[PDB]
RNA sequence: AGGACCGAACCGACUAAUGUUGAAAAAUUAGCGGAUGACUUGUGGCUGGGGGUGAAAGGCCAAUCAAACCGGGAGAUAGCU
RNA sequence: CACAGGUGGUCAGGUAGAGAAUACCAAGGCGCUUGAGAGAACUCGGGUGAAGGAACUAGGCAAAAUGGUGCCGUAACUUC
RNA sequence: ACGAAUGGCGUAAUGAUGGCCAGGCUGUCUCCACCCGAGACUCAGUGAAAUU
RNA sequence: GUCCCUAUCUGCCGUGGGCGCUGGAGAACUGAGGGGGGCUGCUCCUAGUACGAGAGGACCGGAGUGGACGCAUCACUGGUGUUCGGGUUGUCAUGCCAAUGGCACUGCCCGGUAGCUAAAUGCGGAAGAGAUAAGUGCUGAAAGCAUCUAAGCACGAAACUUGCCCCGAGAUGAGUUCUCCCUGACCCUUUAAGGGUCCUGAAGGAACGUUGAAGACGACGACGUUGAUAGGCCGGGUGUGUAAGCGCAGCGAUGCGUUGAGCUAACCGGUACUAAUGAACCGUGAGGCUUAACCU
């Protein structure tokens, strides 16, 4: 099934009237507007390719300006396409909101994770021939790349207010752009 | 949180008064006993007359701890010391007669229900 | 941001009595067993307050059968049913961590007497 | 640890390509006083987007 | 790591930072205009333009926080007397950053920060 | 009173770290030992190399010591490289 | 070497202090002849630390800890 | 098996002496985390070395 | 041989610059390929069932909760928090009192914001599919039978390829899609993918500036007045814990009232007050040949 971009608000938590503190990841999903839709024919594979947000009018580059105009879409803080089913087919300039994971139970949540700059081995990989091989643990570059996290929970789908409350942490800092699909392993 | 080392009180009035974690059963390599976890002990203290004696070697529950228990609303109940009930070693049951000092609803398993029903609180 | 706090806001209890570090409070907070609910009284000297909105808290330190504990509540939480302030306690920190080393006599707390 | 080999002047010329100094990319001018500037630095006569900001 | 952390080390220690800036607020009130290096006149703004708010409000306990800052009755009077009252309805941003080349002696990026009505 | 005690100056140098193309051809830092004595220190003097001196370690005798340094025999000798 | 070393004597302010310790100051003298940024790993010197408390290790190395005065009190052993 | 002034056996006190144990204490460690400084990093100036 | 190493080379871990990819540019992809991951205990139903004279006790399958490990995060619980508040010792100073500041390891402490973070709390290991190993087989002759094999057919394990996650078109085999921009003139000669002048300078990029949960530096992201990019400012929150001054009580230390006061970092919501300048710079001017097909 296709996902949604949406941005990472921060962290609360959800009492349950039976008293159990459930930390949620608040993701605003505002709606998500397809810019373009790929087939087999032209091509090679079917997906939509979706933007969200707005965008400066004046720093869309007019490139960007023509193609969202193609669609008839406003611009949007980015393009993210989502593979397609073969079920599922959308059409350009449709819109898609978060009621969408009204009946989802699990979703998966792709973001862009915090960075640690260059980390030491100890950070990065908790440590204590004639040659080294290739993937050796070592320092280096730490977070700052795209990391997913699968199966957390669906706490609370609120269309009017176009949030999607994840039950735990997801990657990234508040307000980063993730991508929010149903949960492939289910 | 409980390892190897650990000096712990004892709740009961099996005759021991302080004993040492000596191994954390439940899992290979495992680090840390908390509260309703399994425990070898060696008694560092006893009573002279007491039903077990300095040295023995037998199982225990941690009943009481410091680092504390964290129950689902986000709340956590923290004691004092790290407090353990001696265990038989093949029964795995209480060897005392009474409990002193609270115990929590973490040892609320049919395991230990002799601890819950001789506990002067269960929080 | 403002959808956290609206979010919060629709969780955070309208009821919460005023206490301060030193006031010696009951907490009434919701016991399960089995399928019986009901509601067991925890009574003990506020030591610590976290006011952060949904997610503030309190630390009560009582001393049961001569061992002290501590229980830190999460103030919003529906497990906490009520808190109610036995006593006013007359103490000049927002943390009572001292309270840790003292025992009987060294533990009292002056009333705050108005 | 050090070199078994005398590196190559060729090797020195290829660790030193990326040594190159880049010139400023084109300097601003005063709308005022016509001097030329770092863009966003105030001209040597102390004026700043046509504006004298220090006398002397 | 220095995720969202504020305020710059500048090489120094703490107590050299805090008295560093208490002169260099006070050669700034005094002078109303100096010539520093630019991370210097950007960390010099969140000093002085607080000192200004506070001057805003002139009483005695306003008056000793600033001297308890700044520690001089100058820069004191001099803030509460003239500088309060020539920001008294301007809301913030009482000083200015002019970028103005590099420093000969080391190349630092030199920068005169200024009170914008002088 | 004391080759008494604790402890600065002062004398030393037990441990660890640093340094180890050093700040330094032996130190620095934190600790450490002695600290009225068989103590320590200034100035001057004496003891000279198979010799001196040595609460003795093959220690020290000018950053050199199981025999100083310098000049000479001397272009020793080297079946070795 | 404009070298974190060595180098005998003399003088000896205030407050606290037993003190020539030590802290802060006076008189007086200095900021140590590269700076400016940044605020990675890592190294060095430090501060703090949940729960545990030597489980580390060759070894409690290092660190942490003890630390003052007055009053009480003080073991085996002893050449008293 | 050492062994009686190449001294034998004891011995209070003393020891920056060897070995062991206990209490206390702890980042020594479980297992590291964060922070403060000095480097490392960038800019300007000066500018080595071993080795080849 | 061991250990170091101011690390030139190889290797490795990260991260850039160049040019390429055939007009240039902005994006979004595909996926060749590569990497990661793959662990386990217990409890509960099947089931006290089959088995066993009893004692004892399943296979299979199903369901939760732990450990170890990994990934992420900071809502919670905490640590830190020399940038916040307070207490306090010694001293010096601000003329003095009062109030403050300096220094003594942040002087010593007590708390603690943001951030970072583990001990904190979410998530993961799989299912499934394809081809198999040992082995189990069906059919079936050689060899009138028998035979799992010769022809053929079915199964067959955490092994293999997938499936999950990440990197990934320098994948030079340099791919695809969408969008955007440029539609002048002339001269010369060894007349060609030639050179040159003039006019022109796009899309976009870069640079500069304000910066960032990005970061060693590059890089990456946001923003640059048609602006919330940073600082300040306003309000709040948070932390600390009732400022100063004044008044009263007391001989005084001090207490009480004003007063949950004052102050409050990195937080939240706002706000153009300050700084993000008009420009300039790079990038061009329709993009080779051959051959096929098609519109005409
Ligand atoms: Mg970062
Ligand atoms: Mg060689
Ligand atoms: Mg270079
Ligand atoms: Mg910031
Ligand atoms: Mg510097
Ligand atoms: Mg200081
Ligand atoms: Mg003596
Ligand atoms: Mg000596
Ligand atoms: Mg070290
Ligand atoms: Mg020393
Ligand atoms: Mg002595
Ligand atoms: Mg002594
Ligand atoms: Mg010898
Ligand atoms: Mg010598
Ligand atoms: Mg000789
Ligand atoms: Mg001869
Ligand atoms: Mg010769
Ligand atoms: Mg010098
Ligand atoms: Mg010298
Ligand atoms: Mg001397
Ligand atoms: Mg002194
Ligand atoms: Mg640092
Ligand atoms: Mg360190
Ligand atoms: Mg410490
Ligand atoms: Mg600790
Ligand atoms: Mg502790
Ligand atoms: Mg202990
Ligand atoms: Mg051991
Ligand atoms: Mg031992
Ligand atoms: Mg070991
Ligand atoms: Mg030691
Ligand atoms: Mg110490
Ligand atoms: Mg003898
Ligand atoms: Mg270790
Ligand atoms: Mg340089
Ligand atoms: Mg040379
Ligand atoms: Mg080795
Ligand atoms: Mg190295
Ligand atoms: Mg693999
Ligand atoms: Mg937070
Ligand atoms: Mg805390
Ligand atoms: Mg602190
Ligand atoms: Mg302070
Ligand atoms: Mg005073
Ligand atoms: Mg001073
Ligand atoms: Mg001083
Ligand atoms: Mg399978
Ligand atoms: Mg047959
Ligand atoms: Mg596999
Ligand atoms: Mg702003
Ligand atoms: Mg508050
Ligand atoms: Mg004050």
């Amino acid at each position: 099934m296709i996902g949604l971009v949406g941005k990472k608000v921060g962290m609360t938590r959800i009492f349950t009237e039976d008293g159990v503190s459930i930390p949620v990841t608040v993701i605003e999903v505002e709606a998500n507007r397809v810019t373009q839709v790929k087939d087999l024919a032209n091509d090679g594979y079917r997906a939509i390719q979706v933007t969200t947000g707005a965008k400066k009018a004046n720093r869309v580059t007019k490139p960007e300006a023509g193609h969202f105009a193609k669609a008839g879409v406003e611009a949007g803080r980015g393009l993210w396409e989502f593979r397609l089913a073969e079920g599922e087919e959308f059409t350009v300039g449709q819109s898609i909101s978060v009621e969408l994971f009204a009946d989802v139970k699990k979703v998966d949540v792709t973001g862009t994770s915090k960075g640690k700059g260059f980390a030491g081995t100890v950070k990065r990989w908790n440590f204590r021939p004639g040659k080294v091989f290739k993937g050796k643990k070592m320092a280096g570059q730490m977070g700052n790349e795209r990391v997913t996290v699968q199966s957390l929970d669906v706490v609370r789908v609120d269309a009017e207010r176009n949030l999607l409350l994840v039950k735990g942490a997801v990657p990234g800092a508040t307000g980063s752009d993730l991508i929010v699909k149903p949960a492939v392993k289910a | 949180m409980i390892q190897e080392q650990t000096m712990l009180n004892v709740a009961d009035n099996s005759g021991a008064r302080r004993v040492m974690c000596i191994k954390v059963l439940g899992g290979s390599h495992r680090r840390y006993a908390g509260v309703g976890d399994i425990i070898k002990i060696t008694i560092k203290e006893a009573i002279p007359r007491g039903k077990v004696k300095k040295g023995d070697v037998l199982k225990a529950v941690v009943v009481r701890t410091k680092k504390g228990v964290r129950r689902p609303d986000g709340s956590v109940i923290r004691f004092d010391g790290n407090a353990c009930v001696l265990l038989n070693n093949n029964s795995e049951q209480p060897i005392g007669t009474r409990i002193f000092g609270p115990v929590t609803r973490e040892l609320r398993s049919e395991k230990f229900m002799k601890i819950i029903s001789l506990a002067p609180e269960v929080l | 941001s403002n959808i956290i706090k609206q979010l919060e806001q629709e969780q955070m209890k309208q009821d919460v009595p005023s206490f301060r570090p030193g006031d010696t409070v009951e907490v009434k907070v919701w016991v399960v067993e089995g399928s019986k609910k009901r509601l067991q009284a925890f009574e003990g000297v506020v030591i610590a307050i976290r006011n952060r909105g949904l997610h503030s808290a309190f630390t009560v330190r009582k001393i049961s059968n001569g061992e002290g504990v501590e229980r830190v509540f999460q103030t919003h939480s529906p497990v906490v049913d009520s808190i109610s302030v036995k006593r006013r306690g007359a103490v000049r920190k927002a943390k009572l961590y001292y309270l840790r080393e003292r025992t009987g006599k060294a533990a009292r707390i002056k009333e705050r007497l108005n | 640890a050090v070199q078994q080999n005398k590196p190559t002047r060729s090797k020195r010329g290829m660790r030193r390509s990326h040594d190159a100094l880049t010139a400023v990319t084109s300097l601003s001018v005063d709308k005022t006083s016509g001097e030329k500037h770092l863009r966003h630095h105030i001209t040597a006569d102390g004026y700043y987007r046509g504006r004298k900001v220090i006398a002397k | 790591m220095r995720h969202r952390k504020s305020g710059r080390q500048l090489n120094r220690n703490s107590s050299h930072r805090q008295a560093m800036f208490r002169n260099m607020a006070g050669s700034l009130v005094r002078h109303e205009i100096i010539k520093t290096t630019l991370p210097k006149a950007k960390e010099l703004r969140r000093v002085v333009e607080p000192l200004i708010t506070l001057a805003k409000t002139d009483s005695v306990a306003n008056r000793r926080l600033a001297f308890a800052r700044t520690r001089d009755n100058e820069i004191v009077a001099k803030l509460f007397n003239e500088l309060g009252p020539r920001f008294a309805s301007r809301a913030g941003g009482y000083t200015r950053i002019l970028k103005c080349g590099f420093r000969a002696g080391d190349n630092a990026p030199m920068a005169y920060i200024e009170l914008v009505d002088r």
